[PDB]
């Protein structure tokens, strides 16, 4: 009703294409953001880095393009900088280094496009209470 | 300190003019008996 | 030979190194190597604040102060490519380290007069045709003093430089002009100016101290106050490497 | 004899408008195509430039990163170094967080 | 000045703590 | 804890205390202006 | 051998200063209320004979 | 008019300080009686 389909619908590809959703993955999305862990990246903000948000523009100006449903799964797998010139997956949860991040390893290509579609959606509904911390709460 | 400029009368007279009247009050009882 | 757990607690951590009677023998300077500084470390005990002389224009004064803050005053760390230019003097030039220290002292009265010891963007030379560092040789340089505290910072009653309230606020209709030494935070930048004199020196270690006197100001307080003078003194330990 | 603000009236320079190379905090480089995590790092490390394309003469950038800058060349700025603005190594880490 | 008027009160209180208690009007069991 | 006997009463008048104060808030009145410089 | 500068710039702050009837005791008032300072003022120098 | 600050505490206080003093022994002996 008020969580719409299309709402719910989000970009795929750097291309355009579009995978609209279901009320399931959503969920899984929010299960999963969390235990993936908020611990540093509760609601949206970075407390290891403040400097980087998860907003939707944010992850656009990223390189590689990172507002692709697709995008954020590369990093989750492997991680880079806001350069795309180093791989961070040392120092971040990726199924490229699982041995470090315990949590990301019970991660799959489902629970993946789960908790993506999920950063991808959040901001739709919250608005800017999404990138924004204490001011907006 | 740039202050009130009738804190002493304020306060003073606030403390001297009510406890006047108890302290007559007193010795004008305590002097019933002549003594005080 | 000593552990964190075994000199934490001396106090000790905030005097560094000595050398021991073992000196007065000159490090072999070359010309045809290069040469760097490894922690150099200044040791600090006297503090002399230039009194505020009063209006009569007889001598101005230089009073002992107490320390405050109980140890955060030394400073080292330091280090810094050792230049040998012509002539065979050696030009040291700080590229970082921990250096500038924030200690308050308390005047001759009961002022609290804070300064922000610092030898900091560095550029200390000595005496020409040297080829050995020894109780002869000396350091004398320039300085880089910014201000006691940062851009940001909120003085009581919210005010600030590069941020903060901006204005007398609590005093609304209050008469504007006159507050401008306390509103407007200007920020400060001067000239330090140490003196290194060695006096024990090792030949192989490359390792030198000595007594060292600078001569900074103080608290510009963003625009509260005329900072005040002041001379600073103590040993100063630095050793050297090629 | 009018003393006043600095960086509120820097702030009425170029430097309110666009991103200053030699004064900026370094986080504003972000908001464009790949240039925060590294570039900078060297932009703002490297000394402080008279002119904004002397940017690309930095010893050592890539031939990709030269590129870039090239291309983000359009919102460079710059204004004499702010003591008030760079002292601190507030550069790195402003006090401004989220 | 004003803050001796803040410790003439304290102290002449502390007095009225000295009265009030060595002076003061004893229980008598009848 | 033995009464002392010198515990003689005191005394000021009716009329005493109109002099009494007579006298003060003259000079009260005198002084004042001195008082005010 | 002095030039009448280094002469009177030779004599001593204080001294000067003993020799200003503002010091004098009998000068005062029975009413002047107070410190010899919210009087003169608070005398921060010499100017010179 | 500038006048001294303390012409009230001062003043004043003079008026009320030994008028209280006469107050209390007056009502302290008319209270011989118990009247008063
Ligand atoms: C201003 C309005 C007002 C009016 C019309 C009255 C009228 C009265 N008061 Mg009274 N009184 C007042 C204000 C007033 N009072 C205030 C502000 C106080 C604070 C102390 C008192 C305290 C007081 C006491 C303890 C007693 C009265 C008594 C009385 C009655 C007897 C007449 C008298 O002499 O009073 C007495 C007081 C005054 C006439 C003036 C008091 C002004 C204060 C107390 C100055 C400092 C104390 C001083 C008066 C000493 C009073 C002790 C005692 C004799 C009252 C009379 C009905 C009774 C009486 O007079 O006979 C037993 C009585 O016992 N009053
Ligand atoms: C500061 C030095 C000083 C000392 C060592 C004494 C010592 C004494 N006074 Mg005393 N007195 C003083 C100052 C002093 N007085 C001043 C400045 C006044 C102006 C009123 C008085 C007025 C006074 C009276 C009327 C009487 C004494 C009495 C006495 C003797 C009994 C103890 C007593 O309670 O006094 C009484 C007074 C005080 C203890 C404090 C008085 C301070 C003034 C009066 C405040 C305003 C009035 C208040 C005290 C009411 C007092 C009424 C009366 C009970 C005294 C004792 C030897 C006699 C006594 O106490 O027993 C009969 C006595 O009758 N005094
Ligand atoms: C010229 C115009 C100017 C306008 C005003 C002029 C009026 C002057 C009148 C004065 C007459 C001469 C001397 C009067 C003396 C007198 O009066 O003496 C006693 C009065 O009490 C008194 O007043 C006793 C004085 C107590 C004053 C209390 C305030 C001062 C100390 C407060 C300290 C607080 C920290 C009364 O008499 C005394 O007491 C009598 C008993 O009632 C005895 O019989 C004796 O006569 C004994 O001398
Ligand atoms: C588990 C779910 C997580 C997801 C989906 C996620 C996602 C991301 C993304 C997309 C970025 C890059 C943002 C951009 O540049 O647009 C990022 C950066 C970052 N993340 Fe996470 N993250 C997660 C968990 C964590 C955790 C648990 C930590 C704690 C260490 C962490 C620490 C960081 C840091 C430090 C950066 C900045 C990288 C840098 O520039 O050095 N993340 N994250
Ligand atoms: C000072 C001050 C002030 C105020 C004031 C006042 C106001 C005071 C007072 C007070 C008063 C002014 C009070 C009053 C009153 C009163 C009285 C005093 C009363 C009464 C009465 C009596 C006492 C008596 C009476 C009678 C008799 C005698 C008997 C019977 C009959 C008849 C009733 C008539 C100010 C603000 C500036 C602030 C500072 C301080
Ligand atoms: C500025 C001035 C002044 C002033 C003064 C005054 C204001 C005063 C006072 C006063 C006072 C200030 C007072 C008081 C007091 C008293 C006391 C202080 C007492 C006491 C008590 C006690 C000590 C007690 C004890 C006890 C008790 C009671 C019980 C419990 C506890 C005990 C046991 C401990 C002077 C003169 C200095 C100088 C000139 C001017
Ligand atoms: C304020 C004023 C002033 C001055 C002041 C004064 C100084 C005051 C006061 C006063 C006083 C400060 C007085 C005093 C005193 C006192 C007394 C109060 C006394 C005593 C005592 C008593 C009361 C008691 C005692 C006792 C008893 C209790 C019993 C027996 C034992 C004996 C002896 C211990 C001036 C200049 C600023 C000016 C303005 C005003």
């Amino acid at each position: 009703a008020e969580l719409t389909p299309e709402v719910l619908t989000v970009p795929l590809n750097s291309e355009g294409k579009t995978i609209t959703l279901t009320e399931k993955q959503y969920l899984e999305g929010k299960r999963l953001f969390q235990y993936a862990c908020a611990s540093c990246h509760v609601g949206g903000i970075t407390k290891t880095n403040p400097s980087l948000d998860l907003r939707t523009e944010t992850l656009a100006l990223a390189t590689p393009p990172r507002d692709n449903i697709e995008g954020l799964v590369d990093y989750m797998k492997n991680p880079t900088t806001y350069d795309g010139e180093q791989e961070i997956a040392e120092v971040h949860p990726s199924l490229r280094s699982a041995d470090i991040f315990p949590k990301m390893r019970n991660l799959t290509e489902k629970d993946l496009v789960a908790i993506a579609g999920h950063i991808l959606v959040e901001p739709k509904i919250l608005g800017d209470k999404w990138g924004g911390g204490k001011v907006y709460y | 300190m740039e202050v009130n400029q009738l804190g002493f009368i304020a306060t003073a007279l606030f403390v001297l003019v009510p406890s006047v009247f108890l302290i007559i009050l007193y010795v004008q009882t305590e002097s019933q008996q002549k003594s005080s | 030979t000593l552990t964190y757990d075994d000199i934490v607690g001396t106090g000790l951590a905030n005097k560094c190194p000595t050398l021991d009677d073992t000196a007065r023998g000159a490090y072999p300077i070359d010309s045809s190597q290069t040469y760097r500084i490894a922690r150099l470390c200044l040791q600090p005990t006297t503090f002399l604040v230039k009194e505020e002389p009063k209006n009569k224009r007889q001598e101005a004064e230089f009073v002992p102060t107490k320390l405050v803050t109980r140890e955060t005053t030394s400073l080292d760390q330091i280090q810094g490519e050792l230049k040998v230019n012509s002539d065979g003097s050696l030009t040291f030039v700080e590229e970082d380290g921990i250096d500038f220290q924030p200690v308050t002292v308390q005047m001759a009265g009961g002022e609290r007069i804070p300064l922000l010891f610092t030898v900091k963007n560095l550029v200390a030379s000595t005496q020409p045709n040297v080829t050995s560092i020894t109780t002869s040789t000396d350091f004398k340089g320039e300085f880089n003093v910014p201000s006691y505290r940062t851009a940001n910072f909120l003085d009581p009653k919210g005010r600030g430089l590069a941020s903060g309230y901006d204005s007398a606020i609590a005093l609304p209709q209050a008469k504007e002009e006159e507050l401008a030494r306390a509103n407007v935070k200007r920020f400060s930048l001067t000239k330090g100016q140490i003196s290194l004199n060695v006096a024990k020196v090792d030949g192989r270690t490359g390792e030198i101290a000595g007594t060292f006197e600078s001569e900074q100001l103080s608290d510009d307080d963003m625009g509260a106050h005329e900072p005040h003078e002041v001379k600073i003194q103590g040993v100063f330990y630095a050793s050297i490497e090629p | 004899e009018e003393l006043v603000n600095v960086v509120d009236e820097k702030l009425g320079t170029a430097y309110g408008e666009k991103i200053d190379l030699n004064n900026t905090n370094i986080a504003a480089f972000i908001q464009y195509r790949g240039l925060y995590p590294t570039l900078a790092k060297l932009i703002v490390k490297n000394a402080p430039y008279e002119s904004v394309e002397d940017v690309l003469n930095i010893p050592g950038l890539t031939e990709r990163q030269k590129q870039i800058l090239r291309e983000n060349l359009e919102h460079f700025t710059v204004t004499e170094v702010e003591t008030a603005l760079v002292e601190g190594g507030d550069r790195y880490n402003n006090g401004l967080y989220k | 000045m004003e803050t001796i008027t803040y410790v003439f009160i304290f102290a002449c209180i502390i007095a009225l703590f000295f009265f009030a208690i060595f002076f003061r009007e004893p229980p008598r069991i009848t | 804890m033995e009464p002392n006997p010198n515990r003689q009463p005191v005394e000021l008048n009716r009329t005493s205390l109109y002099l009494g104060l007579l006298l003060i808030l003259v000079l009260a009145l005198l002084f004042s202006s001195y008082f005010f410089n | 051998g002095a030039t009448l500068e280094e002469a009177w710039s030779a004599i001593p702050e204080k001294l000067a200063f003993y020799d200003y009837i503002g010091n004098n005791p009998a000068k005062g008032g029975l009413f002047r209320t107070g410190p010899m300072n919210k009087g003169d003022g608070i005398a921060q120098a010499w100017k010179g004979h």
